[PDB]
RNA sequence: UUAAUUGCGAUAACGAACGAGACCUUAACCUACUAAAUAGGGUUGCUGGCACUUGCCGGUUGACUCUUCUUAGAGGGACUAUCGGUUUCAAGCCGAUGGAAGUUUGAGGCAAUAACAGGUCUGUGAUGCCCUUAGACGUUCUGGGCCGCACGCGCGCUACACUGACGGAGCCAGCGAGUACAACCUUGGCCGAGAGGUCUGGGUAAUCUUGUGAAACUCCGUCGUGCUGGGGAUAGAGCAUUGUAAUUAUUGCUCUUCAACGAGGAAUUCCUAGUAAGCGCAAGUCAUCAGCUUGCGUUGAUUACGUCCCUGCCCUUUGUACACACC
């Protein structure tokens, strides 16, 4: 059921591109960072974005990733 | 009549016409390293033991 | 005086609706857009927004 | 705690008021077989008599039966309030009446006849073979019985 | 009425000689071997239960199961 | 350590109370017994006949003890159930109010139940004592 | 001044508020002792917070439960939950942590509902049907 | 070992059944062996339950059904027919009665008997309606342990229900009888008969 | 405040319903003061849509 | 791959928009805030009953204080997190673990492009045109009819009992609704087997009805599988109630009557979790009438966690002499 949308994934990617230093690993910190930087309207959406970013970060620490 | 105890290794894709049968790879307990694949009714899983009636018989895709 | 609070609220809404309808009926040539109702102490305040203000004034 | 025995000293399989009032059935719930005596009424009658309700109708001493019978036909005599009867305030006389066994049916028939004679709607309905009590029959009851 | 559940004395006697060193002593059980039932079987059981012999294990409404004294 | 009604198996207590009442003879039976429905949505009068109005009274008393203030309508509501309305779904129907009223009156006469402020009925001190005694008796029996 | 805490138990709609106090060892539900409750077949559910961890913890803790809402079964469940909570809460507050942990372990091993309140709640009914999912009988003749 | 009372004094029986053994309705969940290779992990026992009524989240995932105490499952099964449907207390009561009956007759743990019944009423090979076009011809197929368990549970309950239809023999007694028949493979039981029939059918189709 | 209406005006169609709901917020504040002060407090701080109501005296 | 043109990808397309999603309402958690004699507690006054030691259950808006339950403001919280498998090591899916929550967290509200001769001119002082327009198709009274029955079908209710029936007794809900110009909801006291009267009240309402002590349920008893105490249709008579008016029983109650039906053929509907089903209650219409309806709780399963075999829909490739489109 749970597959992330354009508006999550793309945003997350953008965030990663901008802020790989200072957007690190664990969830809560990432969420906080998102809240600080991105102008996310909803809370839930923001949370989702943060989660995606965290996932991306996790993936990174095992090799490079496309896009 | 002989009865064998068959331990499931790999779930081998849900077959049948209505999807009421799960094809399964079973390697039986007291004769391990024998990979005879059979069709099973019900919710099956890896590591399950099956009580069957014919030890050496092949069950092919139910079309 | 002496009417249920929810009921009163409902009635208020109804009244507002009625007023709006009336304005739509009348001030069509003047180009009526919107009504505001303020039930303050002593006086009820009806604010009208229309395209022709002068006409409305008379 | 003790079972009340009796080998067969009190004779079973009885008849009261023409037809059959059989054994193994309770004192009250065998009086129901008699037309006109329903349940509550029967119970009341039993109470008036003073019979054990743990008793079969197959037993019973004759005196008790007689008393019950007496109670049955004339209840206004006894401590029965008499305002739960068939013909209370009555069709003709103006008395508390409760017909029983082979009589109630006859009375009903008579009433029906009277109605027919009068030429009221219910009578007409009865004559036809239809529903009196305004149960509108676009459907419902399609075997004539 | 298909009998089995009446009154009698022979039946009672039989019941009485059907209690020491016994497994099954219920209402249904009683009914089974052509004997009394309803709220008579229980009474019969009690008649033996009052003088030792049968012991109650379950006493629910319209369902009761009994076991002899060991 | 102390006994009260609140500490007793309820049915047993009720039974005990009924027995006590019977022993007394004192209550005032109005004489509706062996005629009446109890609940106006019933197929039958009581299956005990001789008594059980005592039982009802006892139950009422217990209820009163449990609560603060109890009335007639409330009692009816409590005691009524679901009337079989024929080929139609069941409905909650209140019990026979007159009977309840009579019971209350009897209780009052006895010195168990007392008319309260605001409205309805509460318990008398003597009544309370009696209840306590009954509870104690029940406990003893259990023991 | 007495060591006491206020823990609840919730199931479906039912709520049971248990006050756990220092003293002699009382377990009372709506004023009536634990020995009653009386759906009777579910009496052992209410006993499960007592006997799983033992009566040894109960020698100094007094439990007064007020139960409202729900049905009967639900109420019982709520009461049980409250009881489970209360001792643990007391331990956390006025005894020690290890003991509390042990208690939790004991509880957790046998049944989940004792500490974690049940997730499930009635789905709303919607139109074109008797219940939440079940529709009316559609007919094509 | 050691009875200690509190302020609100608890009955002795309850005290007795506490620390050493977590008894079921009023006897041990211990002993009671799953006497079959397979149907282990799919018949629960092991975890000692007090009542056959837990809250339970057993239809949530996939195999949450398998981690449910078998008694509870039986009760649930019993609960069927729409007039009876809901009313799990009644089912529990019935189960209790059955257990008592079992205890009374041939002794043992009634639980053990139940387990045996479950084992010996689950069909080993079933037939699915596979036509290869639309013809009513059937195909011989193996059975999952969970499925075997479930069907067994169903069958006994069904038999009990059938027995109960116009009888003095209160469902519980009937159920007990069925269990007895099953544990000591009889062919007088309904479930067992059904299983046998199924087996025969499978044999034919193969 | 709940209302249930068939979405249709005419009646034909799959029987679909509406749940038009209006939520009422009622809140009270208790003060011990002279009445004049209370009046002063309440004569200002009035926002359109909110109903300000005073019981006054014991 | 996904619930999804949801994504991962492959790539003469690249980057976008609407729809999906996001959203919003609601349902879940909050010993963290902010609060309360229109919520609930604690101690303590007085006070009732107990054992009688201090202790147990009570009644009182007598004090003082508290906010766990309560309500509802502001926040927080879950993002499939952590780990393990599996898969171009992708999107994702599966399994533990922690957690209030791990099926889009549960349920909805909204919902594109293009349409249909679908339904409404019996919702409209929305309405074209046509008819009609004073023996009016305007009206307004009066009675009747919409409800008639050889008969077809369509939702439903009641049931064919022993998992019951009937009697006691035990005894727990959540959504609601509720009058001053009327006659709303109506406790409590007396009268009545009921239905109902009556006097009095309390409430324009978290305050009173109302803890809606609702049913199903649980406890002990009577019948034990017989168209039987299963079941309740027709009936007959009375007593009530609403209304100006109850026959063509409005309805409520009382006694009596006891019909058809031992689980339903050809068929076929609905459904995957607090769901199915059981059971009431509730508002809607309402002067009066519930077998209907939107909600709501209460009790609570069985079985998949899949597949195109059927059915319908969608797409791709093909054929077409059809494009009012296979009627
Ligand atoms: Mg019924
Ligand atoms: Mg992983
Ligand atoms: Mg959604
Ligand atoms: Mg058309
Ligand atoms: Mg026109
Ligand atoms: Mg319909
Ligand atoms: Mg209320
Ligand atoms: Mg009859
Ligand atoms: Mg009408």
């Amino acid at each position: 059921g749970r597959v992330r949308t354009k508006t999550v994934k793309r945003a997350s990617k953008a965030l990663i591109e901008k802020y790989y230093p200072k957007l690190t690993m664990d969830f809560q910190t990432n969420k906080r960072l998102c809240d600080e930087i991105a102008t996310i309207q909803s809370k839930r959406l923001r949370n989702k974005i943060a989660g995606y970013t965290t996932h991306l970060m996790k993936r990174i620490q095992k090799g490079p990733v496309r896009g | 009549t002989p009865v064998t105890l068959a331990k499931v290794i790999k779930v081998l894709g849900r077959t049948g016409s209505r999807g009421g049968v799960t094809q399964v790879r079973v390697e039986f307990l007291e004769d391990t390293t024998r990979t005879i694949v059979r069709n099973v009714k019900g919710p099956v899983r890896e590591g399950d033991i099956l009580v069957l009636m014919e030890s050496e018989r092949e069950a092919r895709r139910l079309r | 005086a002496i009417i249920s609070k929810k009921r009163k609220l409902v009635a208020d809404g109804v009244f507002y609706a009625e007023l709006n309808e009336f304005f739509t009926r009348e001030l069509a040539e003047e180009g009526y857009s919107g009504v505001e109702v303020r039930v303050t102490p002593t006086k009820t305040e009806i604010i009208i927004r229309a395209t022709k203000v002068q006409d409305v004034v008379g | 705690s003790l079972v009340v025995q009796e080998q067969g000293s009190f004779q079973h399989i009885l008849r009261l008021l023409n037809t059959n009032v059989d054994g193994n059935i309770n004192v009250v719930y065998a009086l129901t077989t008699i037309r006109g005596v329903g349940r509550r009424y029967a119970n009341l009658v039993c109470k008036k008599a003073d019979v054990d309700l743990h008793k079969r109708a197959g037993e019973l001493t004759q005196e008790e039966l007689e008393r019950i019978v007496q109670i049955m036909q004339n209840p206004t005599h006894y401590k029965i309030p008499a305002w739960f009867l068939n013909r209370q305030k009555d069709v003709n006389d103006g008395k508390d009446y409760h017909s029983l066994a082979n009589n109630l049916e006859s009375k009903l028939r008579d009433d029906l006849e009277r109605l027919k004679k009068i030429r009221s709607h219910r009578g007409i309905r009865h004559f036809w073979g239809l529903r009196v009590r305004g149960q509108h029959t676009k459907t419902t009851g399609r075997r004539r019985a | 009425a298909k009998h089995a559940v009446v009154l009698d004395q022979d039946k009672f006697d039989r019941i009485m000689k059907e209690a020491p060193t016994y497994r099954y002593v219920s209402v249904s059980v009683l009914v089974d071997r052509f004997k009394l039932g309803g709220s008579l079987a229980r009474v019969a059981l009690r008649h033996l239960e009052n003088e030792g012999i049968i012991k109650p294990v379950s006493k629910h409404s319209k369902q009761a199961i009994y076991t002899r004294a060991t | 350590p102390g006994v009260s009604v609140r500490d007793v198996p309820a049915q047993d207590f009720i039974n005990n109370y009924a027995s006590f009442l019977q022993r007394q003879g004192k209550l005032e039976v109005p004489g509706y017994v062996d005629i009446v429905k109890t609940s106006a949505g019933n197929e039958l009068p009581p299956q005990d006949s001789e008594g059980w109005f005592y039982k009802r009274a006892a139950s009422v008393a217990r209820h009163i003890y449990l609560r603060k203030q109890v009335g007639v309508g409330k009692l009816n509501k409590l005691y009524g159930g679901a009337k079989n309305r024929g080929v139609r779904p069941h409905k909650h129907v209140d019990a026979s109010g007159s009977i309840n009223r009579k019971v209350l009156q009897s209780l009052e006469k006895l010195g168990v139940v007392e008319i309260s402020p605001k409205g309805g009925r509460r318990i008398s001190d003597n009544g309370l004592r009696d209840l306590d005694r009954i509870a104690a008796a029940t406990l003893e029996d259990e023991e | 001044t007495v060591p006491s805490v206020q823990t609840f138990g919730k199931k479906k709609s039912a709520t049971a508020v248990a006050h756990v106090k220092a003293g002699k060892g009382l377990i009372k539900v709506n004023g009536s002792p634990i020995t009653l409750v009386q759906p009777e077949i579910l009496r052992f559910k209410v006993y499960e917070p007592l006997l799983l961890v033992g009566l040894d913890k109960f020698a100094n803790i007094d439990i007064r439960v007020k139960v409202t809402g729900g049905g009967h079964v639900s109420q019982v469940y709520a009461i049980r939950q409250a009881i489970a909570k209360g001792l643990v809460a007391y331990h956390q507050k006025f005894v020690d942590e290890q003991s509390k942990n042990e208690l939790k372990k004991a509880f957790t091993s046998y049944d989940r509902t004792l500490l974690i309140a049940d997730s499930r709640r009635p789905e709303p009914k919607k139109f074109g049907g008797r219940g939440a999912r079940s529709r009316f009988q559609k007919s094509y003749r | 070992f050691v009875p200690v009372e509190l302020a609100t004094t608890i009955p002795v029986e309850i005290q007795q059944a506490q620390q050493e053994i977590k008894l079921f309705n009023k006897w041990s969940f211990e002993d009671v062996e799953v006497k079959d290779a397979s149907l282990v992990d799919y018949i629960q026992i092991s975890k000692p339950i007090y009542v056959a009524h837990t809250a339970g989240r057993y239809a949530n995932k996939r195999f949450r059904k398998a981690q449910c105490p078998i008694v509870e499952r039986l009760t649930n099964s019993l609960m069927m027919n729409g007039r009876n449907n809901g009313k799990k207390l009644k089912a529990v009561r019935i189960v209790k009665h059955t257990l008592e009956i079992i205890n009374v007759l041939t002794d043992q743990n009634p639980l053990q008997v139940v387990v045996d019944a479950i084992i010996n009423s689950g069909p080993r090979e079933d037939t699915t309606r596979v036509g290869g076009g639309g013809a009513a011809r059937r195909q011989a197929v193996d059975v999952s342990p969970l499925r075997r368990v479930n069907q067994s549970i169903a069958l006994l309950t069904i038999g009990a229900r059938e027995a109960a239809f116009r009888n003095i023999k209160t469902i519980a007694e009937t159920l007990a009888e069925e269990l007895i028949n099953a544990a000591k493979g009889s062919s007088t039981s309904y479930a067992i008969k059904k299983k046998d029939e199924l087996e025969r059918v499978a044999k034919s189709n193969r | 405040l709940k209302i249930s209406t068939r979405k249709t005006p005419n009646g034909e169609g799959s029987k679909t319903w509406d749940t038009y709901e209006m939520r009422i917020h009622k809140r009270y504040i208790d003060l011990e003061a002279p009445a004049h002060i209370v009046k002063r407090i309440t004569q200002i701080t009035i926002e359109p849509g909110v109903d300000v109501e005073v019981i006054i005296a014991a």
